[PDB]
RNA sequence: AAACUUUCAACAACGGAUCUCUUGGUUCUCGCAUCGAUGAAGAACGCAGCGAAAUGCGAUACGUAAUGUGAAUUGCAGAAUUCCGUGAAUCAUCGAAUCUUUGAACGCACAUUGCGCCCCUUGGUAUUCCAGGGGGCAUGCCUGUUUGAGCGUCAUUU
RNA sequence: UAUCUAGCGAAACCACAGCCAAGGGAACGGGCUUGGCAGAAUCAGCGGGGAAAGAAGACCCUGUUGAGCUUGACUCUAGUU
RNA sequence: UGGAGGUCAGUGACGAAGCCUAGACCGUAAGGUCGGGUCGAACGGCCUCUAGUGCAGAUCUUGGUGGUAGUAGCAAAUAUUCAAAUGAGAACUUUGAAGACUGAAGUGGGGAAAGGUUCCACGUCAACAGCAGUUGGACGUGGGUUAGUCGAUCCUAAGAGAUGGGGAAGCUCCGUUUCAAAGGCCUGAUUUUAUGCAGGCCACCAUCGAAAGGGAAUCCGGUUAAGAUUCCGGAACCUGGA
RNA sequence: CGAAUUUGGGUAUAGGGGCGAAAGACUAAUCGAACCAUCUAGUAGCUGGUUCCUGCCGAAGUUUCCCUCAGGAUAGCAGAA
RNA sequence: UUGACCUCAAAUCAGGUAGGAGUACCCGCUGAACUUAAGCAUAUCAAUAAGCGGAGGAAAAGAAACCAACCGGGAUUGCCUUAGUAACGGCGAGUGAAGCGGCAAAAGCUCAAAUUUGAAAUCUGGUACCUUCGGUGCCCGAGUUGUAAUUUGGAGAGGGCAACUUUGGGGCCGUUCCUUGUCUAUGUUCCUUGGAACAGGACGUCAUAGAGGGUGAGAAUCCCGUGUGGCGAGGAGUGCGGUUCUUUGUAAAGUGCCUUCGAAGAGUCGAGUUGUUUGGGAAUGCAGCUCUAAGUGGGUGGUAAAUUCCAUCUAAAGCUAAAUAUUGGCGAGAGACCGAUAGCGAACAAGUACAGUGAUGGAAAGAUGAAAAGAACUUUGAAAAGAGAGUGAAAAAGUACGUGAAAUUGUUGAAAGGGAAGGGCAUUUGAUCAGACAUGGUGUUUUGUAUU
């Protein structure tokens, strides 16, 4: 299906391009369109990501559990949200890896570059 | 080309209780004393290294292409052979099946995957998405990771919009009455393949 | 946090220079402390610090004997385009482009003539 | 090293003749970026037609003698004989030949009538005109057969 | 009867085969034309809060400036409502700079971190000595500029 | 020293192996045939045998395989005349 | 057997592939199927296509492992012993007591080449020190090499080697003073002045090449975990400089 | 065992070249021509090896020629169609 | 005495250029042998490897001193063909082009030598200015031993005779275009398995998107991305309707007829000889040496040489895009390729480690798990460690980590054994195991009566 020649559909060229990705493909973009109580409420749709979004783990063993992303791990490909955690063996508690894909923001984070995006697609809220 | 003779490597000779293949010479690395350049050999280049200039494509007499073709095309219009190659054209009215030509002209995906429901063609649609699996083998990480079935072979006169509709349509495949492939009227050299004409492109046959 | 060049922009040379020494003095300081204790990243941003302050200095002054030399042939080498040898010695635009007075006449009078066959 | 009843044959292959083997892999390639280069050279000359008016000619030797075959370029003598200059024609695509000599009737009134057929088929566009484009003809030869 | 070779619906070793995986290779094709005396390629020595290597960089040293994006980096730390902003970032760009010792390598020399000469400064109450800061000093050529040379030659005879 | 002990701990070699006599066999057998016989596990020695090990015999011959050296061998050649 | 086209809308995390199994069945056989165990992500049947497609050997390649075998052996350099301490642990480490040896062309005290941190201190014993180890040239973490006088630097030696020039298609070769237009310091001048301008002598011809050759000049006492003719305290010398 | 002595460092001579009080010695465990890479997977009538099953058929060591005699061609013998 | 000119020099004089690197392709020079010839010397390998000099994105070649012999083509290059052919070869082994034809691409030209002589009309540099890839002053110069204008063989120049065309650099809308940005579709709904749903099933949606990848298992719809289109930023671009920037002054070139002329490259061509090379054979090219021209001349016309013609081109001077090459660089898209003893030597801190004085030689080494959750805690031990425990879906995943073969080893246990063992047929003994009267006389007497 797909057309152009400066797209290639090559395994081993787009897992290299992924795991040696920056921030043009470090992920999706790493912004993406939003979950359902903004997206079906308003209409007017998108807002970047960042990091102090409100999340809720929708699938997984803790599914359904709400929380603060409290770092985005790039590097890891993974986002560590407050307690989601690990207890150890010791009474240590570690924070527990979650991929951004099997979550919905619940919560944004805003600021005036989200606002931005706003009047660049013409939102009104 | 210089695979497994990128070494200077030498044969020892007779005399030293060993074979006489050559071996790496130098000291102090392990790779020291070595055989090396032989088909036999842990790192030496292989037997009849592969060329480039091996046969790669095969001319085919241009007449007896046009040959398989009309025999490929003749065989579309046999149930038997249809129904043998594995096309799901039990409820399919008739066959040749051929459609009027407003299928030609067709726009959206949505209609295309109508009109297959409507003629009675959307069997092989299931068909081709229930066989998909992954390829047994190293095909998998040589961008050849599925497999699936063919689906119906759509074959038009004009095209005004037909092709784009069915694009997105797996294992259907779109054809103009001018190209007629045999790769695709014969898939893997089985004869009977299904085909829906519209009418146009089913008039210009002759 | 950090000085900024668009800050250190607007200060003149004697502040700049004032801006120098004390920050080679905080370095100089955060260095003798370095050994009492294990770690302290302080130390990396002053060097940036003194990095900012040594940039900016550097562009006033490639900058002043800029329009020092302006409008004449003849500017100092590093001041010149970098782009590449062979570029710097290709024949400029109007050297490439120069044609013989012979070819000139010839060029006006007969130049390739833009047409069409119809039928 | 000689066997049974077979033609005795000549196989050249006794130089490193491995090393300056060419597969012409690119045929398909090459094709591709040939169209390419033809499309956008008649782009650039949008009007023109992407062709030179060559000539007709009689082939050399006395195996070809029954064959005329397109040639290089007009004579002189056929480009004023039609009522143009070499330096004109130059710029209006008519290909001028000046080692080529006519020493035959029948080729002269044939590249000659080539040439008025030529004329009465193109328009030139003035200098200093509004350019109206006028429906572009990629070959001159598939023009003028 | 034990102790002392074989087989195990048997476990344990030794060892790393097999299977499945692949940010690598190989081959094909397509497009582009750009190293260096404005100092290249290459080398040496250094540079990070905590680096040996590897990547990057040059005493402004894992980097400065300009730009875009717009909250990271992440092994541990450490400036933090640095976060509704001339603004994070081992981020992308990248045009402006820095660019040690060298290397065609250029004051002479080089197994030396050797030895000079010229200019302007500052200091040792010094055109000459020493030290410090900053500038410089290669060949072969080309074009032009001055200064000449040669009874090579012309005017021109104190 | 060997020996015995505590620790440490190789290698050569090895188709499988390991008692004879005669026979016949590639004409000198551990094995095959006919006889003699034959009882675990072993230690120190030992030099009969294993046609023992060590090396694709260096002698000899063959190869249309060399090389060093020599000459009125064949073909040339620096130099010199 | 690997891969390819087609098909079985095939098997599969409710367990694919692989592996083990004196369990079963089928085939003369190559092998196929299946029970049981182990296992975790893919893989088969059939019609065809294709090849880097089948191993017991090649003194085959790479890797791994046996018997030999707890065997050969660990025997040159006279030689160790007693006690204590430290340590789970002492034939081997420290301390004391003995006994011995090198016996001043040393088993002593320094250096050259080479090494490169082995120096020294503190912890420390998995590996290495063919027994051992608490010890170590081992391991980990640090400290340490202080010059006008000691050397290099300077000088030339056999000899290397630019320029001038001549060969050489050319990388380059010869050549080292050759058939080259190859040279400082005093009140010259000494106020657009430092060469705007008559102030002498030449007959120099590169440069590199000695840490043992030639050379300007330093000694004593003290000092450190390790540096010292260098640090410190006294006492000198040489060179340059108004 | 006071010298044709022994010896350190510097220097010079480099492979058909050097050096040799001469042994074909020595020239980095290499010398009757060093070492390194490449030509080069050099050629080999010679040695060794050459990987699944079953079914059917089934030999030759002889002729002639060849610097032929451990090899070829040829005819014969064999298979297949 | 004082100024030149010629030649030569000098200056850390004013401003520049060359050198090295890489080198796949390209242009030259230099140059082997192994090998083949069943020996070997010519030959072949090979006008190759190695060596040296010099470039660009292409290079070289190139607008005929060509090919031809025809009813003639018409720069060069490359492909198909000519053709394993003509030809060369111990005429052995072997080698071996070109013309024509088809096509791809096609583009042309310009210096020397001429009669500016009523005007060196020409050019560098220095200073000055300006709207700085340059224009205009002015000045020193260079240059008449010749720098401009004009001509280049296809022509041209002088002179006499007509009612014929053009006065714009980079912009901006825009346009193969270069580098780039951003926006643009649809389930994570419900049950089963599982640690994880990305699996199975039911029900949907979009589709010009059912490429690819990621996410705790096989995901169009979780995301991108993909597909279509949309909106923006900067850049070598006169190709065009216009240009904020004149609307150029007594000039530029083209054509017809007629007269006179019409230069056209020298130690070069050409000849001998030598060597080498070529398919080129009484000599294909090139080079050394010797000889050395000419102007209806010269070259060529594939057998050497007189004589007569004929056909063609015009050397000894020069530029030029495209088609063509490309195992290097940069950037991309792929494959019936390999799959960690494979594929490059290197999938990894690989040209690293290590060896050698040096030239140079040159490895091995990929996988816990979804996540480190990397084993807290208790007891034995000096300790390493053990035994528990705990984490995990699994410690039959514990970093000496996926699976975990074989050799070899400790070896449930069984058995055998008087100088090997192993094997074949046969039975015995031991151990171990597959296959069988389960529903079919009554169309059915019991038996959870359509389960017989």
């Amino acid at each position: 299906a797909k057309q152009s020649l400066d797209v290639s559909s090559d395994r081993r060229k787009a897992r290299k391009a992924y795991f040696t990705a920056p921030s043009s493909q470090r992920r999706v973009l790493l912004s993406a369109p939003l979950s359902k109580e903004l997206r079906a409420q308003y209409g007017i749709k998108a807002l970047p990501i960042r990091r102090d979004d409100e999340v809720l783990v929708v699938r997984g063993s803790k599914k359904g559990q709400e929380g603060k992303i409290s770092s985005v791990y790039r590097l890891k490909f993974a986002v560590q949200v407050d307690k989601v955690t690990k207890e150890k063996v010791n009474g240590a508690s570690v924070p527990i890896n979650l991929h951004p894909s099997k979550l919905v923001i619940t919560k944004l984070h805003l600021d005036k570059d989200r606002k931005a995006l706003i009047q660049r697609k013409g939102g009104k809220l | 080309e210089k695979a497994g003779h990128q070494t200077s490597a030498e044969s020892w000779g007779t005399g030293r209780a060993v074979a006489r293949i050559p071996r790496v010479g130098g000291g102090g690395t392990g790779r020291s004393g070595q055989g090396a350049f032989g088909n036999m050999c842990r790192g030496g280049r292989m037997f009849a290294p592969t060329k480039t200039w091996r046969k790669w494509n095969v001319k085919v007499n241009h007449n007896e292409k046009r040959y398989a073709t009309a025999s490929a095309i003749a065989a579309t219009a046999v149930a038997s052979l249809v129904l043998a190659r594995g096309h799901r054209v039990e409820k399919i009215p008739e066959i040749p099946l051929v459609v009027s030509t407003d299928l030609e002209s067709i726009q959206k995906t949505k209609e295309a995957v109508a009109a297959l429901k409507a003629v009675g063609a959307h069997s092989d649609l299931l068909k081709v998405l229930k066989s998909k699996k992954l390829r047994a083998g190293k095909g998998k990480y040589r961008n050849r990771r599925w497999t699936q079935r063919r689906g119906p072979l759509v074959v038009y006169a004009e095209d005004n919009g037909i092709v784009k509709a069915l694009r997105n349509v797996p294992g259907v495949e779109t054809a103009n009455v001018a190209s007629l492939n045999l790769l695709q009227l014969a898939p893997g050299a089985h004869l009977g393949r299904f085909v829906i004409w519209t009418e146009a492109a089913f008039t210009k046959l002759d | 946090a950090g000085v900024k060049a668009y800050e250190l922009r607007t200060k003149s040379k004697e502040q700049l220079a004032s801006q120098l020494v004390d920050l080679k003095k905080e370095l100089a300081e955060l260095k003798v402390q370095k050994l009492s204790r294990p770690s302290l990243p302080k130390i990396k941003t002053v060097r940036k610090s003194i990095a900012c302050v040594l940039t900016v200095i550097n562009e006033q002054q490639r900058e002043a004997v800029r329009q020092l030399y302006k409008g004449k042939k003849y500017q100092p080498k590093d001041l010149r385009a970098k782009k590449t040898r062979a570029l710097r010695r290709a024949l400029t635009k109007f050297e490439a482009s120069q044609v013989t007075e012979k070819q000139r006449k010839k060029q006006i009078a007969f130049p390739q003539r833009k047409y069409a066959i119809k039928a | 090293a000689i066997s049974k009843n077979l033609p005795i044959l000549k196989n050249h292959f006794r130089k490193h003749w491995q090393e300056r083997v060419k597969v012409h892999f690119d045929q398909a390639g090459k094709k591709v970026s040939r169209r390419n280069a033809r499309a956008t050279r008649a782009a650039k000359i949008a009007p023109r037609p992407l062709d030179l008016l060559r000539p007709v000619v009689r082939a050399p030797t006395v195996k070809y003698n029954r064959k005329v075959r397109a040639g290089r370029g007009f004579t002189l003598a056929e480009v004023k004989a039609a009522g143009l200059t070499a330096a004109y024609a130059r710029t209006i695509g008519i290909a001028v030949d000046h080692r080529r000599q006519n020493r035959n009737q029948e080729i002269f009134d044939a590249n000659v009538q080539r040439l008025k057929e030529y004329q009465s088929k193109i328009i030139v566009f003035p200098r200093n005109g509004k350019a109206p484009e006028a429906e572009q003809v990629l070959s001159a030869a598939a023009t003028f057969p």
